[PDB]
């Protein structure tokens, strides 16, 4: 009962450390994709 | 009622490992995706 109420606290922070993770690759994700466009704009402008 | 509390929060983490991997995998492609066009443009 008070053991299975410290797990009930220490999967809500893993939980919540899972979805920080999942956040951050996307923060990652959307940079690449930002940096990627302006790549190829500029490879675009040299092609013509 | 912990025992559903319990077992709510372990599926709830299974999906966001599995979905975290997904994310991974597709950041590792986008990543080494924008490296060969970025070195594309540096080599010609």
């Amino acid at each position: 009962s008070e053991q299975l109420q410290r797990e009930l606290k220490e999967l809500a922070l893993e939980e919540e450390r899972l979805i920080q993770e999942l956040e951050d690759v996307e923060k990652n994700r959307k940079v690449v994709a930002e940096n990627l466009e302006k790549v190829q704009a500029e490879a675009e402008r040299l092609d013509q | 009622e912990l025992k559903k509390e319990s077992e709510s929060l372990r599926l709830k983490i299974l999906v966001l490992r599995n979905e975290l991997e997904r994310q991974k995998k597709a950041l590792g492609r986008e990543v080494a995706f924008l490296h060969k066009q970025q070195m594309a443009l540096q080599d010609k």
